[PDB]
């Protein structure tokens, strides 16, 4: 009867840490998808900013020549 | 200069093969070694051009002839870009544990051709 | 190692103790120059506390420690505690005996005369050093970056120094010293933090202020235009989960404190900004020697790592400076270790022999040997 309590109590500990872990893991998994999307989005913008400032580099150069 | 009248090119190759085979370097092994040498040739043929990254007169290094630097990473089969992030740019951290590579320094031309 | 014999490189400041083995390009074991005791009386029995808690062991556990810093920019509050800082350097991390390999330390420009003789007493008489020199902070970095003709402004947490070294050191003054860096920014935060229900009270957690600072805090390009932007809660506040557990939405807090750098009027000092003092040093030199100084400006130190540090200089300088030639500032993307890279240089030079102090040289010219040969 006592041994039953020991194992039954472990079941409560196991069930508790299981639902808690899965609950946060699911929340984390969903969050990663949002962060990953933000990464892809920001990376895309950075690419547009990089190619733009580079276009100004060749633009400011040719203008400097015409000015000279 | 490449073609020379004195020395015969096609005639020597077959003699080199004999020398390798006579010692202990079969064609199977030869090919396995040529890949290593051919890899270096790809990482060799890359004298990067002027990189208009700076503002005034100085400059850094950047690839214009990509297919050449791509060949260097081709045999390596790695992200062509990431490769140049750690080489042309010098990364250093260290302290406590031991180093963490990512943040780096676009070095000048002299140190650029130096590492090259 | 069947190469040479007796060689090493070192460098200390108000942040990290940069040091390594013989003939190295980069440091090997950097650690915070801290040291404290126990405000908690360390389980007195779970060891006779002692060892103030210096080194990684100290930085690991801050709570028990009452981090009382010894060398605040120039002044050494106490030398007795310095004894067991170098006892941790050469013996624990470096794993080499100081009674063999030379040592290359750094010199805080214009350091009290009485200090030099005191230091030498700790090395020669106690740690027995038959060869060592204490080079002057800035000049070292000059030869590393590959510059012979530029103006250096090397400073991190210690003291600000405007060293116009492009063709000669030790000559007219044209140099300045300002106790406004690092720890000044580390202590000022807790003050203004009070208005946001935050207060890093004691010194132990004060050290963390610096940790978070160097990962987000940036400098405002123009405070006026960014004042109205405050309404737009997007570029300001950013969720920073404190390791323990207490979010801090730093936003306007990021570009408010750094403003003190260019405006020392926020802490009761008439000291002019780092771009005014620059003029003060340039106006002393000849008239036909400025056009080349503006061409290249050596901005080094960990203080020159924050966002918006170089671009701001090119805005304020051009105003009260000649406007004809081109002006470019050389700020090595990693300009903190500029001193160490330069340290590696002088560490491998043989001409350096006509600089350091030999064991016998000290006894032949008394304690004044330092200021009798060096300068
Ligand atoms: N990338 C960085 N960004 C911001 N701060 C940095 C960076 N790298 C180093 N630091 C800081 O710079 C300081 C060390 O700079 P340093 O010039 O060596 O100082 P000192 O010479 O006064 O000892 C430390 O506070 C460190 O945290
Ligand atoms: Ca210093």
């Amino acid at each position: 009867a006592r041994k039953l309590v020991i194992i039954e109590s472990d079941l409560e500990r196991a069930e508790e840490r299981a639902e808690l872990s899965e609950g946060k893991c699911a929340e984390l998994e969903e969050e990663l998808k949002t962060v990953t999307n933000n990464l892809k989005s920001l990376e895309a913008q950075a690419e547009k900013y990089s190619q733009k400032e580079d276009k100004y580099e060749e633009e400011i150069k040719v203008l400097s020549d015409k000015l000279k | 200069c490449f073609d020379v009248s004195t020395i015969d090119d096609s005639g020597e190759f077959k003699i080199i093969v004999k020398a390798m085979e006579t010692l202990g370097l079969k064609e199977s092994d030869q090919n396995s070694i040529w890949r290593i040498l051919a890899a270096i040739l790809h990482i060799g043929n890359i004298t990067f051009a002027e990189a208009a990254e700076q503002r005034t007169g100085t400059t850094t290094v950047k690839v214009s002839d990509t297919k050449s630097l791509a060949a260097a990473a081709s045999c390596l089969k790695t992200d062509q870009q990431s490769l140049s992030i750690a080489l042309c740019y010098r990364s250093i951290s260290t302290g406590v544990g031991k180093r963490c590579e990512v943040i780096s320094v676009p070095m000048d031309c002299n140190q650029a051709a130096y590492s090259r | 190692d069947e190469d040479e014999t007796t060689a090493l490189v070192c460098d200390n400041g108000s942040g990290l103790v940069k040091a390594g083995f013989a003939g190295d390009d980069a440091p090997r074991a950097v650690f915070p120059s801290i040291v404290g005791r126990p405000r908690h009386q360390g389980v007195m029995v779970g060891m006779g506390q002692k060892d103030s808690y210096v080194g990684d062991e100290a930085q690991s556990k801050r709570g028990i420690l009452t981090l009382k810093y010894p060398i605040e920019h120039g002044i050494i509050t106490n030398w007795d505690d310095m004894e067991k800082i170098w006892h941790h350097t050469f013996y624990n991390e470096l794993r080499v005996a100081p009674e063999e390999h030379p040592t290359l330390l750094t010199e805080a420009p214009l350091n009290p005369k009485a200090n030099r003789e005191k230091m030498t007493q700790i090395m020669f008489e106690t740690f027995n050093v038959p060869a060592m020199y204490v080079a002057i902070q800035a000049v070292l970095s000059l030869y590393a970056s590959g510059r012979t003709t530029g103006i250096v402004l090397d400073s991190g947490d210690g003291v600000t120094h405007n060293v116009p070294i492009y063709e000669g050191y030790a000559l007219p003054h044209a140099i300045m010293r300002l106790d406004l860096a690092g720890r000044d920014l580390t202590d000022y935060l807790m003050k203004i933090l009070t208005e946001r229900g935050y207060s890093f009270v004691t010194t132990a957690e004060r050290e963390i202020v610096r940790d978070i600072k160097e990962k987000l805090c940036y400098v405002a390009l123009d405070f006026e235009n960014e004042m109205a932007t405050a309404a737009s809660s997007s570029s300001l506040e950013k969720s920073y989960e404190l390791p323990d557990g207490q979010v801090i939405t730093i936003g306007n807090e990021r570009f408010r404190c750094p403003e003190t750098l260019f405006q020392p009027s926020f802490i009761g000092m008439e000291s002019a900004g780092i771009h005014e003092t620059t003029y003060n040093s340039i106006m002393k030199c000849d008239i036909d020697i400025r056009k080349d100084l503006y061409a290249n400006n050596v901005m080094s130190g960990g203080t020159t790592m924050y966002p918006g540090i170089a671009d701001r200089m090119q805005k304020e300088i051009t105003a009260l400076a000649p406007s004809t030639m081109k002006i470019k500032i050389i700020a090595p993307p990693e300009r903190k270790y500029s001193v160490w890279i330069g340290g590696s240089i002088l560490a491998s030079l043989s001409t350096f022999q006509q600089m350091w102090i030999t064991k016998q040289e000290y006894d032949e010219a008394g304690p004044s040997i330092v200021h009798r040969k060096c300068f």
